[PDB]
């Protein structure tokens, strides 16, 4: 369940890179390449696409979340002011069509309150990382799995992580 | 030969796919003639971030571009419409043998915003969000064939991307969203506040323990609908409390739109999910309450469906009841009482059937004990469509028919309850 | 000749992409690569290299040409404000010299007046599209064909087209 | 051992090729030492658009940089001199065996602007337009050979691009361009307007039907020149009218510069082309007209050439006539009358020859009928250079000698007409 | 020694491209690539990295050095205002780590005074040219030669040159 | 088990290597999941030039960030700390078989600034200069193993670049640099100016001819140190003069820090190099001079080392002299007089040994002639460490012991001169 072998108190948790968000998958658009050609899509992490997603709780408001995350782990406010690019390349096989689409990835951070080996409260922060492309080869009129286009729940395309540090009182 | 759209009343945003281009080369970026062995590239470097979305509406005053964009944000969380920082680039190396052409087109992802009401679209908007391009390569043109004249095509789009139809319901922004801040356990009674009088509204609530719940208003009036917030409960969490993530993307579960119809909901709710109840416009000034009850007994067999309470069954003969048909593999239920005095001996012949939609039905005998409602399965695998089979039931007894739609031929489902003797 | 199987009236005609203009061929310059190296030339279509070439007639002035072209076909005024790049790559073979030069390509549009199956008047618009490179391997002092450097008349490096729509009166 | 330049008087812009670099590494961008297996790139990304053209003139007051640039625009349609948006980039992957160096140089396309007058250049300007670079790769230098000192080279350029000499004549901007707005059919008479008195000027005109035309001034004075507008008639078109595309790039067809010489033009004109007639500076206040006539008869045999009218042939003995020599494979013609009374019996011995240039000549007997001028071919394949062969012609008769230059040894062609008896 | 077969007087000397300076080698930093990946480092020669290094003498001050160099050879003041880029690519072999670092290269110019076949005075100017990368494959804890990291004296990675012109008096 | 640092007193900047990253992913740029056959790139394009150097000091008031940066500039000529125009980019093509991940980290080049005084660090600063990145590729993670929780690491760095320790001494900025503008030939006497009274200072000088020089103050007090300017003499040159290139990066050659110890220097100087002499803080108001003398004779055998003048050797028994130990393969010398009257017959037994450091010693008999000082090698390959071997030397005679350190076990070297009889 939400059971964890830790003492009572609050913790900052780094849940890892490679998280993608639900519903958001195709909003950047995608490319259609055909017959031997190569498609390259990329992006540039600055300013207003690097603005993170907060999800506070009665105990853990946004400022509390930001300060504790930036103290223990990476300071995303300083980092995301400096443009970083990323690109992906796909090559269409001969006489076939390929569709590739792009979505951002995030580092997932958590603030958890633990009481009697149990997580009773959890705040979440998603900080924009880089990106991820999915591609498929298709025929005209071929039905495509809904799962390829649309993600119902947040998932990590990598191995999830759990890197914790106990937060001490003011 | 139109498809039947068994959608509940409300707003839907539909991603109709990527790689749409306009007709008559209106979105042609250009062509590169690449000699054999050489390479060529066409690049969108985003030195300017400006993009040009396309928009058409059937109703400028409700489905404006602003409104439509807010709906696309509600559904898919799109936030950039005019702009883009996403680069795209096409590269082609021509083989050693022959020359090669590459044509690059700007593309659009097509979104349709519909207002669906009682079996048809009453408002419709198309939003073409600027996408990441289309690149077709062809062999080099030969001299000269000959140029044959052609009239221009009609205005419109052509899809070059893969087939896609992603349908996402969205919360109607004109209606209030009330919240139940405490997670629901075994029982809960929500009093309908005067702050939202007469107008339809939503109730956002979550549940403590995954289980099956009966939900209804006083005397099962009005009929309610229940939705699931898509992707809810994946993030912030507080034990025994509701965490609102402002998710307006909703999956219809069950519920009728006809508000004068008595009914209740029996649904499986996850503790790691948020749910919306929509209570409709009520034409009465009387105070009402929404009742939540966790079902531990036989009523669990009715999930997930709305149960229609049928009251006017007090004479013999033919009776019919029309409702919105559930989609294929979805359920609808009916609770009815055989007319006459219950004396445990007097019986009537009952014929249950549908008119157009095929459905598999199971019949339950209902008896209420001091332990709750008991359901005795007395008939299974009833094929309802034009069913001629009949069964003898007890006068004054209470029965529930649970129907699974298997063939959707009509927007409505028409249940007939013919009684003789 | 200028005979065409159409009714009387005015028409907008899209004559296709891939048109190069006379005399203009070498004005962007070219590159000389040698002995195994790769040369990459490219450009960026914005502002004052995307300004189109009009050629009006007594019936068809510039504004008439612009409006009818942008109505039926692509609106080049809106499009050419957004930078688009293109590149070409050539590789010199070992112990040989290669010269490559770049020139712009255009979409050719026409406004024609037809009377008794005959084109009696024609206005022309060239809208900048992308580009095109020609290359040759050369020895020191080798005479090169004049045709390689200099184009006497406008031609289409692709197949020409004739996509028409009749213009209706105000 | 100088080449003979058989150019007509006027302005020419000459593209002398691409890939010019200055001496003493003045245009070296730099060198990359690439280790084996690795790759290296040198890039001109145009983060700034500024370029640095080079310019030298023999006459700052006529051939200024502004003027010279306008002439390059007239000839090749160059419009950016200070700037460039064109990127170039050199990439090299070193083989697995050895290391590699790449040197990149900035380059120039060399343009020469000349004012050519009566067999020599009277004004000269060189414009070096910034080009797209030169990349030489070499094997990695070994330690250490030894450094040998070298004196710097003289200032100048070195071409690394392929051989190129593209010669384009251009309209003299100081002279007016008058227009004949109506396309020419069978006949036309252009009155010389007072708006352009005394000064030389151009006449822009087109033709309705492809055919051979005789063009001349009153009494064949003065002599005219005709040019073709390069690349004209490819675009806008109006039936029976002239469409001026403002093309100042001109191809000389035929015509003499000596204005006191009687002559007329016989040229093949295309209906899908525009043409310039240049009428020279005339020292007379008398009204003049340019006459256009479509030739349907034997005069068609004289295309394309100017026909010199020879008048001073009224005594026996030696006579010579000097003109600018046509280029190889081009024509020049002479119309003359054998001295004496035409009595259809009296005859003279005629010797026709050239002094330095070799030419193939054909002789025509000219008789005018009520149907026009008739040309009887009476002598073919005459080799003119120091020709000793002679022919007996009729006194008082009219002859036309059409000469094709086959060997150009002199800027002038000198025709001799020796007459004995 | 400093003996030279030239007449008496002052000379401008171009000593060639490819000069690297002492101590300066690692100040731009370097990249660590591993296991099949490719590393690409580059730079952009503009403004305040193209500012040259002067080393005047009692006879030859800075202005004298600049003027005589820019007269005979390339005018670096005009040239270095226009951005020029350069890149280097290295690929790490599988299951090995590669370290690559970047340093600028310079053209070395000299003003020499010659008296009786002897250089008695020499001024030096280093004008920024492009760059140069050195790479090494390394194991964890492997000792690396000091010479790989640190250059004690200026050297030319290419063949040195000596291109001279005698300077004539005002 | 600490290493012995045989560094002379002063400032040092140490490049401790490249590719340092912080713990707990603080410098992670991000991860790319690349599908098989595809490629992926992570790019630092320098669209903004801003970088973020890291800095820690033990003493904010002396080793401030400003000061530390000036010291890094003195040592390695770093000039950009906040900024960078250097791009880096990582590219990975996934093999046809499996998927691939690439993680990119920002990196730092670690510099340590130390103030080393009498065998320990008294001030210390770490400057982490932003570098050009670290890219690790790994196979694609499999579903799901299982997520095992881990506590964060302690704050600190991890090196991913190759091992590096480059030690560069730097001029102390608080001390004046005086210059000897004339190159030194055979002899030179530098008078110590009042502009730099009492305080320690440097003397910058060069030499005319490569040779071995004896350098000392009046009566060999105080003791001096000599440095070489790293990379000096590679550039500007004037015959017989000093050319100051403002190089503050210095290589210690020889010299003691104890100022009350009598000594002189014997060093090999290159004519194509500049050298710094550091004269220490003197507690006397008496005028002093630095004397330079080119050695052409036997004193050349003492290069490179400081020679200690031992004065207190006037009784028999045990005597010891402590100095800073030279590094391995470096030298230290001692000039002493055997106590007693020189009568060319009376002799004493002398035992020379070290206490902790192993050294190879050679003994010279010193006699001064009118031709200078003569050195007679009378003992070779003396192994000093706990040497029990003894030799009989003449009373009143002068000897020089030259010691080469071969095993450095102690910061100090302790020479014992035991005399019996
Ligand atoms: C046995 C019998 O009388 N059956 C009638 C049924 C029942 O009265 C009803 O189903 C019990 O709840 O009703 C029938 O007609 C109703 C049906 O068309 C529904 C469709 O949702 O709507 C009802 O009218 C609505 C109207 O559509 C609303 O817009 C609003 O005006 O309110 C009224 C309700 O008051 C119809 O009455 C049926 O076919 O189910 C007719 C049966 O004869
Ligand atoms: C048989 C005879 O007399 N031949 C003489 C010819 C003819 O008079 C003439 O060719 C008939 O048109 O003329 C010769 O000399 C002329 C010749 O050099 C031409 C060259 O183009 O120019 C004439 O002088 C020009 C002068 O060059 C102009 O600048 C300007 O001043 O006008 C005069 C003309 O008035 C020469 O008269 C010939 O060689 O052709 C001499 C023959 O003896
Ligand atoms: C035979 C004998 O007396 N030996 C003593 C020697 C000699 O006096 C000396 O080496 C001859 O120059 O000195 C010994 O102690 C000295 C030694 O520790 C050195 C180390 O560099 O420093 C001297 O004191 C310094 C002090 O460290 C400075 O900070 C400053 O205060 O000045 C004094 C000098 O006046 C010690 O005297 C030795 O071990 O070499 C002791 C021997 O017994
Ligand atoms: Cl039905
Ligand atoms: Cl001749
Ligand atoms: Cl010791």
């Amino acid at each position: 369940s939400d059971t964890i072998d830790l003492a009572d108190g609050n913790y900052v948790v780094r849940r890892g890179d490679g998280w993608i968000l639900s519903r958001q998958n195709q909003i950047l658009g995608g490319s259609v390449i055909s017959n031997g050609s190569t498609g390259i899509v990329g992006d540039l992490r600055v300013n207003d696409n690097a603005i993170p997603y907060y999800y506070p709780t009665p105990s853990f408001n946004e400022e509390y979340i930001k300060n504790n995350i930036q103290t223990v782990f990476t300071n995303f406010t300083e980092a995301n002011q400096i443009p970083i690019g990323f690109e992906f390349s796909k090559t269409a096989p001969s006489n076939k069509n390929l569709y590739m689409y792009l979505q951002y990835t995030y580092i997932r951070y958590e603030i958890i309150k633990v009481l009697q080996h149990e997580i009773i409260e959890r705040a979440v922060l998603y900080v924009p990382s880089l990106g991820y492309v999915k591609s498929i080869e298709f025929n005209p009129g071929e039905k495509i799995n809904k799962d390829f286009y649309f993600l119902t729940n947040d998932k990590c395309i990598l191995n999830e992580q759990f890197l914790y540090k106990k937060i001490l009182e003011t | 030969t139109q498809r039947v759209l068994p959608y509940s009343n409300g707003l839907y945003v539909i991603n109709k796919g990527d790689g749409y281009i306009r007709t008559n080369d209106k979105d042609l970026i250009g062509t590169l003639l690449i000699e054999a062995g050489s390479s060529g590239s066409i690049i969108q470097p985003r030195l300017r971030n400006t993009t040009r979305p396309l928009f058409t509406t059937s109703n400028d005053t409700k489905f404006s571009q602003q409104y439509t964009e807010e709906r696309l944000k509600d559904a898919f969380n799109v936030q950039l419409f005019n702009t883009s920082t996403s680069l795209f680039k096409f590269v082609e190396e021509a083989p050693s043998d022959k020359n090669i052409c590459i044509k690059a087109y700007n593309t659009y992802e097509k979104y349709e915003l519909i207002d669906y009401q009682n079996g048809s679209i009453v408002n419709k908007a198309e939003y073409y969000l600027p996408s990441l391009g289309y690149c077709e390569v062809t062999n080099a043109p030969s001299p000269e064939s000959e140029v044959v004249k052609m009239q221009v095509a009609e205005d419109g789009f052509i899809q070059n991307g893969p087939e896609e139809e992603i349908v996402v319901g969205v919360i109607d922004p004109s209606e209030n969203i009330q919240e139940i801040n405490t997670a629901i356990s075994d029982n809960y009674t929500y009093n309908i506040p005067g702050i939202v009088n007469n107008n339809p509204f939503y109730i956002l609530f979550t549940v403590n323990t995954t289980g099956i719940y009966k939900i209804n208003a006083q005397n099962n009036l009005p009929s309610l609908k229940i939705y699931e917030a898509i992707g809810s409960g994946n993030r912030n969490f507080q034990s025994g409390n509701l965490c609102d993530d402002d998710i307006k993307a909703i999956n219809y579960i069950t519920g009728f739109d006809s508000p004068n119809a008595k009914s209740y909901l029996v649904v499986l709710l996850n503790k790691d999910k948020n749910y919306y109840i929509r209570v409709p416009q009520t034409s009465s000034n009387i105070e009402n309450q929404i009742q939540f009850k966790r079902e531990e007994g036989d009523l669990r067999n009715l999930m997930n469906s709305s149960v229609n309470i049928i009251d006017n069954l007090n004479s013999t003969g033919a009776h019919y009841y029309t409702r919105q048909s559930p989609d294929v593999h979805d359920y609808i239920s009916y609770e009815f009482t055989i007319p006459g005095n219950f004396n445990n001996k007097d019986t009537s012949n009952i014929r249950l059937y549908t008119s157009y939609n095929q459905g598999i039905g199971t019949l339950f005998r209902v008896t209420e004990t001091i332990d709750g409602y008991n359901l005795i399965n007395i008939q299974q695998n009833l094929h309802l469509l034009n069913n001629t089979n009949s069964i003898r039931l007890l006068n004054g007894a209470i029965y529930i028919l649970k129907v699974e739609v298997t063939e959707l031929n009509n927007y409505n489902i028409r249940l007939h309850i013919d009684i003789t003797n």
